[PDB]
């Protein structure tokens, strides 16, 4: 009939964590494949992370907003469809301030929108021009820019008065999630590579020193070309965050006609 | 085929249950291994709580419900009563060597032909320990590293009416520290009976299983299939170690295992890095009769449960 | 799932002939009481409820028509001698259910039914050449 | 609930696991095929209340209308079936030679199998004994009433006796299938089957050929068949013990059945 | 957390299906390798019969239960428009590969570090090729004792991990030879150990006597498979292995 | 409460067959050990087939006397109990000619007579 | 060997052995058998091909000799190794066990009474 209070937003964080979770080893080289049973016995084993949710028949109306936006995501742009889902998924896993803490919506919105603006602007001081001739501006990938962002915000967030700053620093932590799965798809230790990795960011340059997604360990983004353009993340964090705040915003799922 | 008021298991289905047992004991006590493994409550039921690590206790005190794993429970009480030393590691070994036996057991091969491995294994494994043992001067500043060993397993790397460290507040700590201090006198003792003492971190284990897997067969084809069980079964010592340490059982038994030199070389599972160590260099002392026991010990155990065809009830 | 019958029934031995006796001493006890000229008359009702009294044994099995396999050998044999004769139908059903009754706790304690055989063959024989001699 | 059925994947077909002896179950439904027909064998043979299709009743004792009025469903008693057919062409009597014969072969591998022999040299056994007992066959028109039978087995064990290695096991088999054919003619008679195979061992023992059971009710002893004019064709039993090793060989080397759809 | 009208197997579980489903493949096809293997009849329901030890008709024509199993079934497909044999001992490989990868799983250890040791094996495995279409090769499994014999003297470049992925692939190339034991009826384990254990100062092959069971040289006797048969193999076992075990989760797209 | 006709003869068998095929293994140098469940729970992991029998409860009458006639060997000879106790059992493990094929006992009984006397002259 | 040497004197015997007591006589030779049927199955060598080629050295070979090695499992000669057992042992040995098996054929009917 209706459902309201914090059981509205408390579904959608599981519907949309649940959709993120499917596609948590679809991501990165080593994309680990997935069995989909048909009713006539027929099975794909794909790893795209698009033609999977595309054929998977899903009712919760939270996750069939989380999923035609990494539609129309796919059309605008060719490629990561599978980070937006698995980022505003991370975001929304983090319910230890909705539910425990009785913070409402309003004050953590405040938070994500203005972390937004911040990991914009730290985005745009990691990158690099390109010689287009041989946006022209690219940013280093396997996890570098998730956790170079991340250390901007866990300093900025030292100098925010008030009680949006645990929200604040939660986003940050979020966005570790890009090299935690890669890092697991690769088999290697999750906590002692990404532990290492977080303070490779503090002391040395935040624009390197990501994840090598064929090896698994540590490795510089300038010595490997895995450098991603720009405007694919800012459109993946813009999503992502604009994708959390919307179910967020969610209290009252009615019906009517 | 059975009489009223009985059981009978004919097929082979009975080994599979004493298998069970012992994988299932061997899981239980792997947590408790080394000084970084975890602690075991004891409740007496009556309201006195005991915590402690060593295997005899968790063994002799506590009250088994499987039938078949209270028997290994007895063996250890019989390997504390000689070495003090090595219960735990005595199930291990015992659960890997069944688990290994029934792969090779479902594609056929009689129980027999596995024992007669073991056998041979065990007098190859005890000659290499022979090479490995150091015959050194007992000084007390190599008692200090065999001590240090044995303690660090029993207490929390830190050792009425005064503080634990005036050597306790409460009872069952004056207990542990109580079984600690003979299990450390123990250890002392059989370094000066015996002289000669081993490396450990699973440094012998890690050497004898490669000694034993560069061996042809020399008292029948297929007995080296027992030999390779034995092998395998060995290897256990390092893995738990790794585990409870918190590291990954694979990196760290593989990385040990590399190492390969023109020279004597034992390395061990450091538990604070994860990578190889030098056993003897460290300070890492085990006894010669905790070695040379664990070999006759888990080989008769793991060959007489492999022997068991039928489970009767006498009356039951 | 794969089975042999699969709606074949089937029965054999002992089991089959001794089940056979007793249903046709049920043919028997249907023309049993008409034997003889003051035998007992039978009520016979058709599908229309139509009434039938005779004490006639030949017409009384052409309305039974009965559906068990070892009833219909007596009754086609009861049939053929009422064409060739019209009369003997009664004695002829009695005494095969009777010769039947007699071999039945011999079939049951193991005696086989061909050596039965043989002593109905040889004992009508004898019984034939009685007849013509006497 | 785990642990369900074992070696079932099949569209749910009946796999009986290894304790279950698939093998046994499919010799399982040509054994029963025998019974059906071990009792009409011979002149003494029982007659059976067959119920045609038509709801007709029938009284017979031939073989081929007992099957091709029973719907055999079995596939491994299909092939047997199938030899009886194969037996129709080239000869016109024979055909409960292949269903007591055959059922004999597989019922005796059993033997064989349980003691844990090889199916695979199992085979080679009965198709040693099979080329073997063409080249007795000469040496015997042939005697009938079982007289054949005797001979055959007794110069086929003889062979198994001095050949060494596994396929005497077999072949001592293959020997003693063809007493069941004796044992067939001595029971729908009436008469201890143990008796006649102890008498037409002691009559060939002595080389008396061509020595047969006596057909009668209270005689158990035995006769000439030479002299009472009993006399069996060669290319019957030939084609006979050649079709019936075919159909049990057949089936011992079949050990599952599995369903299919096009 | 789930939607009504959807299962999922987020865990190890749906490698435990897909594996228990090759195993049991394994065990159906083992039976029907070489002369001396038995049968195998395909009823069509319509009453016909059909018997065919050739991998390819038991699994193209033949109906599976299991949805995982009829994906090694398509592979069988494909193996033989290529090479035209090899599709029943294809099935064996993945089977007992993924077996010996499930040995190593359950210790924890990641599924595609197993991928990166076949990967390595298999190179490796197909110069041992060159060394021992006009070219052919011997037969009876002595090409798998010896790939096996190989590629345990031989240790990896990229990590050391793969050291038991390529101990998983020793190991289940054996299943060729100890399965011919089974079917002959000969002991698995004896008849292995025999052809394992020669060796000589020479290159020597060495393969399994179906009739007698005692090692046997597949050149004194006449008995050569095809160089493109055993090439597809170890491309085609290794792919298929491969990527079952990248299967993370089964999900139900409305089944 | 009573056994009666076949199924005496045939559960005897199937009794002294159950008894022998306990010891089946406990023949030889390499013998197989076996595992006695106690009722307080306990394990004897014994390998000695007097000790095996003594210990178990029975309730046929017919193991009983398997029972009884070997302990009545170790008094007189402390040696080869078990061979006669695997000889039984297998020397009625014959079932085929005691039943399916209907002969009398007296007639199996004098076939293992006579071949009493001559097992006695060959060895 | 004691018992597959008895076997084949039972089996050979029984050829002349006109009557029905012939199938139990030769049931009883086979039977004997089970004994080393056992030792081969405790050690592990198959027991169809070692007991097959066992039985076919009593038939040409002496049958004095030719037994089972238990320990090994291969077949070896007594006179190479000292398993030489007493007569007497043997002897009643070979009678409790058929005076055993006579005893419980001759039960018909298992009776409750004092
Ligand atoms: N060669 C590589 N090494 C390490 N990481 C990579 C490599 N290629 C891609 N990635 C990572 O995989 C992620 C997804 O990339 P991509 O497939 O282009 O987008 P999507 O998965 O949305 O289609 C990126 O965030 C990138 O960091
Ligand atoms: N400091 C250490 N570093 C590495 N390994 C150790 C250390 N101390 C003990 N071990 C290992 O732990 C094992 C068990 O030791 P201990 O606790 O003395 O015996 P138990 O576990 O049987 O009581 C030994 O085999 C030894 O190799
Ligand atoms: N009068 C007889 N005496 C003894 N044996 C006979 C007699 N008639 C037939 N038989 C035996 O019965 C067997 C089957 O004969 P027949 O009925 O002609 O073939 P089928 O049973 O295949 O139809 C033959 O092998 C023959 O030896
Ligand atoms: N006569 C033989 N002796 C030994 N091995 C054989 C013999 N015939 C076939 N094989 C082995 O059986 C395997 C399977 O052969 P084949 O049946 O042709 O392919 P598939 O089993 O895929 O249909 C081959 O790898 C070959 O080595
Ligand atoms: N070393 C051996 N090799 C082969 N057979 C043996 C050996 N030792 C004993 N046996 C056999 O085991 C049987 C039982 O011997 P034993 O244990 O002395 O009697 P019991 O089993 O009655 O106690 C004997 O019949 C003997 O033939």
């Amino acid at each position: 009939k209706r459902e309201s209070g914090r059981k509205v937003q408390s579904g959608n964080i599981n519907a949309a964590k649940t959709i993120a979770d499917i596609i948590r080893t679809c991501l990165g080289p080593k994309s680990m494949m997935k069995m989909l049973l048909d009713p006539m016995g027929g099975i794909v084993m794909t790893n795209d992370g698009n033609a999977i949710l595309r054929e998977i028949q899903v009712q919760h109306p939270a996750a069939k907003s989380m999923i035609e936006i990494s539609r129309t995501q796919d059309e605008e742009v060719g490629d990561g469809t599978t980070s937006v889902i698995i980022l505003a998924g991370e975001m929304l896993s983090v319910a230890e301030h909705f539910l425990e803490q009785q913070m409402h919506p309003t004050v953590v919105i405040s938070a994500y929108r203005k972390a937004l603006d911040d990991m914009i602007s730290t985005l745009k001081k990691i990158s690099i021009p390109v010689d287009i001739s041989d946006d022209p501006q690219l940013v280093p990938g396997g996890g570098a820019s998730e956790m170079a962002v991340a250390h901007a915000l866990t300093e900025k967030s030292k100098a925010m008065t008030g009680v949006e700053q645990w929200p604040y620093r939660a986003v940050a932590q979020a966005l570790e999630v890009i090299p935690r799965t890669l890092i697991q798809n690769c088999g290697a230790s999750t906590i002692r590579l990404l532990t290492s990795l977080r303070a490779k960011h503090t002391q040395e340059n935040c624009e390197t020193w990501g994840v090598n997604g064929e090896t698994g360990t540590l490795v510089d983004m300038k010595e490997l070309g895995i450098w991603e353009p720009l405007a694919v993340k800012l459109q993946t964090y813009k999503t992502a965050v604009e994708t959390a705040v919307l179910l967020l915003r969610i209290d009252d799922i009615v019906s009517g006609h | 085929t059975l009489n009223p008021k009985a059981e009978v298991a004919r097929a082979q289905a009975a080994l599979a249950v004493n298998i069970s047992a012992a994988r299932g004991l061997q899981d239980v006590l792997r947590t408790n291994l080394g000084p970084k493994g975890t602690m075991k409550m004891l409740v007496s039921g009556a309201g006195d709580i005991k915590l402690t690590k060593d295997g005899n206790v968790l063994l002799h005190e506590m009250q088994i419900q499987h039938p078949t794993a209270s028997l290994i429970a007895k063996v250890a009480t019989a390997q504390d009563d000689i070495t003090g030393d090595g219960t735990t590691s005595n199930v291990l070994i015992i659960g890997e060597l069944l688990k290994q036996a029934d792969l090779y057991i479902s594609e056929g091969l009689h129980p027999r032909i596995i024992t007669e491995g073991f056998e041979a294994a065990k007098e190859k494994a005890l000659q290499f320990l022979e090479e490995v043992k150091v015959s050194r001067e007992m000084d007390r500043e190599t008692l200090i590293d065999v001590a240090r060993t044995s303690l660090r397993t029993k207490v929390h790397a830190e050792l009425k009416h005064k503080s634990e460290t005036d050597t306790g507040p409460n009872k069952h700590t004056l207990t542990q520290i109580k079984d600690a201090v003979r299990d450390g006198l123990r250890a002392v003792k059989n370094a000066i009976d015996d002289g000669c003492v081993v490396p450990g971190a699973g440094a012998v284990e890690v050497a004898m299983a490669e000694a034993l897997i560069k061996h042809k067969p020399s008292v029948k084809g297929r007995a080296q299939l027992g030999v390779q069980a034995f092998a395998d079964a060995l290897l256990i010592i390092p893995k738990v170690l790794a585990q409870n340490s918190g590291f990954d059982l694979q990196e760290t038994l593989v990385k040990i295992q590399a190492e390969h030199s023109e020279s004597g070389q034992l390395v061990g599972v450091d538990l604070n890095t994860g990578e190889p160590m030098v056993a003897a260099e460290v300070g890492v002392w085990d006894n010669y009769c905790v070695k040379k026991q664990l070999l006759h010990s888990c080989t008769v155990i793991a060959t007489n449960i492999l022997l068991v065809d039928e489970i009767m009830r006498a009356g039951m | 799932v794969i089975l042999l019958k699969e709606g074949t029934d089937s029965s054999q031995g002992i089991p089959q002939l001794v089940s056979n006796i007793s249903a046709c001493q049920v043919i028997a006890e249907a023309v049993r009481t008409t034997l003889g000229p003051r035998g007992m008359d039978k009520l016979i009702v058709d599908g229309r409820g139509k009434a039938t009294i005779s004490n006639d044994g030949a017409t009384i099995l052409k309305l039974l028509d009965v559906v068990h396999p070892a009833a219909k050998t007596l009754v086609d044999i009861a049939k053929s001698q009422d064409a060739e004769v019209g009369d003997g139908t009664t004695s002829v059903t009695l005494l095969a259910a009777e010769f039947l009754k007699q071999v039945k706790p011999y079939v049951e304690e193991g005696l086989h039914p061909q050596i039965i055989i043989r002593a109905f063959r040889t004992a009508t024989q004898l019984a034939v050449n009685k007849i013509k001699e006497i | 609930k785990a642990p369900g059925f074992a070696q079932m994947l099949k569209e749910g077909a009946k796999h009986f696991s290894g304790l279950e002896e698939a093998v046994y179950r499919n010799i399982q439904a040509c054994k029963e095929l025998a019974q059906t027909t071990r009792t009409a064998y011979g002149p003494n043979g029982m007659n059976k209340m067959v119920i045609n299709h038509l709801e007709k009743l029938f009284v017979t004792n031939d073989a081929a209308t007992i099957l091709r009025e029973l719907e055999v469903q079995h596939p491994a008693a299909k092939m047997i079936v199938m030899a009886s057919h194969m037996q129709e062409q080239e000869v016109g009597d024979g055909t409960n030679f292949v269903l007591v014969f055959a059922g004999a072969l597989l019922e005796l591998a059993e033997e064989l199998l349980r003691i844990g022999l090889s199916v695979s040299e199992v085979i080679e056994g009965y198709e040693i004994a099979c080329r073997k007992a063409h080249e007795i066959l000469p040496n015997l028109l042939v005697p009938g009433g079982g007289a054949t039978e005797i001979e055959l087995a007794k110069q086929i064990t003889s062979y198994g006796e001095t050949c060494p290695g596994l396929e005497q096991y077999a072949i001592k088999k293959f020997a003693e299938a063809f007493e069941a054919i004796p044992r067939a003619l001595a029971e729908n008679s009436g008469v201890k089957a143990n008796e006649v195979i102890s008498k037409l061992y002691a009559v060939h023992q002595e080389g008396n050929k061509n020595v047969g059971l006596d057909i009668e009710a209270e005689v158990p002893a035995v006769k000439d068949m030479l002299e009472a004019g009993i006399l069996d064709t060669y290319l019957g039993k030939y084609w006979a013990i050649k079709l019936a090793t075919n159909a049990a060989v057949t089936v011992l080397r079949v050990d599952q059945i599995i369903m299919a759809k096009p």
